[PDB]
């Protein structure tokens, strides 16, 4: 059954402390293309002005209508606490949708970070997996970055999972990364790095890992 | 002026248990946060109605000077956190009270189309 | 906030298909209006032979939810002959009805990778350690992981997994966490990560062994 | 005799790209599978609307004899898969065929309450 949901996200940790620009993004999804256009408005709770925010449109696979915003925030105003609204708007839409989202709350406590190479596996022994454990940190916010001889990869190299509760308090997260010979070759060095706003200092923790010690 | 601080950042938290057990030491219910604030403001906006009366009783106020004008009636109608709105007004919250822009708690009610909103605001 | 009734339908889990030899399915559905009536699930085959005796289960969520599902064993010899099995779901103010169906997931086969690690002694908690568990390039995506300590199954509530995600290539990968206390590593440190898996030959496992000591 | 076998995997799975390419070889478009079906059953019920015709198209049965008596326009009808059942009676699909039980197509209409399905399967 078609039914359109709206997703309002916090400022990746990384855009936030290390970047110092943060954005968050509302996200609505599931919406019949061409029923003329969805407005998503964008305010805060203070009533100060908003930046100008960037919106995406984009037919889905299903055929639906994937829309998004993306709003530049002040790294100041996020970390005292602002509240953010998107507000959702549409002409076959019953009541209107409102997300809002202000900086994670409660205690803190920084990530344990644990980088693991696999053994060569048959066949393809020109690649290797590199894999990341991070846990035990809250709030649930965190970045996680690769980099091979100090220098981050791309995004899309990696897999991460979703915050996960740990048994305990805190929150765990896994990092997969597939790897080639000629990478690690010529240097034998990697880095998961996580960016939360717990660690001190700035907000930064990372293990390396090499495939052949 | 130190146990307000950490009083606050609950009174968004929604720690009952602690906020009930922080005017037990005697809280500053008229605290502030860094934009002048009210516990109270925070209280209204999410659904932490276990906790908006706490304040109402330990005898926040009513009203208070949110440094952009806002008193927490309107960090309530911010939010479709509905339920919370009706209490203010059970005892008086001003219902006329302007931001600093020249905005009140009537004024939110279409800025959001919220029909319901514009419904209740034309009673008291 | 929103509420849409969706519907979901499970495939059997591998351990229950391979090992066990009792596999069911179950049809979940989610964010039903309380004392709203009933809900009715219906179960059917494609071929239209009977189906047996399924169970039914309600929970009413502290979202205002109502949670609803049915749990239908299946024959594992219809199942993994290609069975095809539909859950339809009935409601009172229901515009149109619910269908989801289900069948062995076919397309090309791939056993899974198998890696075991243990976290090393991070400060404070020194009575705790992490087993983590990369099982990796395995297709379909039906996988079940579970964890033994001295050669026994251990509760598998005792353990996070994660839902399979593509890997870079054609098949998929999946992550197994598994907290330890010093008890238990010390009596014998020897704990296992095993998948089973369709792909996997044979009898459908695959297994690694880690110690929290190199 | 080998041959059919591979194929209707992919006539579920809906390898086109094979599945016009089997019959590229002379596959027997007449296959049947632990369980009397044709290709032509399993296209029927999931959206492989794409493959569907494919199989009428190297001549299969428009009404194929499943082992519990059900010919793909049965097939179809499982599955709100719609605009499948459509091109079924363009050329004649039996409207009345018999399952073993004593079932046919305009049965299922309403063994799902389905209003469109009885809406088209009282035409032909």
């Amino acid at each position: 059954p078609r039914c359109v949901s709206a997703y309002l996200s916090r400022p990746s940790p990384f855009d936030l402390f290390i970047r110092k620009s943060p954005t968050i993004t509302c996200l609505v999804v599931d919406l019949a293309p061409s029923k003329g256009t969805v407005n998503l408005t964008w305010s805060r709770a203070s009533g100060k002005p908003v930046n100008h925010s960037t919106r995406k449109e984009e037919k889905q696979r299903n055929g639906t209508l994937t829309v998004t915003s993306t709003l530049p925030v002040g790294t100041r105003d996020w970390i005292e606490g602002e509240t953010y609204q998107c507000r959702v708007t549409h002409p076959h839409l019953p009541r209107a949708l409102m997300r809002s989202t202000t900086k994670t709350s409660g205690p803190r406590a920084a990530p344990e970070v644990y980088a693991f190479a696999t053994p060569e596996w048959p066949g393809s022994r020109d690649k290797r997996t590199l894999a990341c454990l991070i846990q035990n940190f809250m709030p649930e916010d965190i970045s996680v970055q690769w980099l091979h001889n100090e220098v981050q990869l791309p995004d899309a190299r990696h897999s991460t999972t979703q915050p996960r509760k740990t048994k305990g308090s805190g929150f765990f997260v896994f990092s997969r990364l597939e790897v080639t010979r000629a990478e690690w070759e010529q240097k034998d060095e990697f880095i998961c790095r996580a960016v939360h706003e717990a660690a001190s200092p700035s907000q930064t923790v990372q293990r390396a890992v090499s495939v052949n010690p | 002026s130190d146990l307000g601080k950490k009083l606050l950042e609950a009174a968004r938290a929604g720690q009952d248990d602690e906020v009930r057990i922080l005017t037990a030491n005697g809280a500053d219910v008229n605290a502030n946060d860094y934009w002048g604030h009210t516990p109270l403001h925070l209280a209204a906006m999410l659904g932490h109605l276990e906790i908006v009366e706490v304040l109402l009783k330990n005898g926040a106020d009513v009203n208070a000077t949110g440094n952009t004008g806002r008193t927490p009636l309107h960090l309530a109608a911010w939010a479709d956190h509905l339920e919370i709105v009706e209490v203010l007004l059970k005892h008086g919250a001003d219902v006329n009270a302007q931001d600093k822009f020249g905005k009140t708690a009537f004024d939110i009610s279409i800025d959001n189309g919220n029909e319901d909103l514009a419904e209740i605001l034309q009673k008291l």
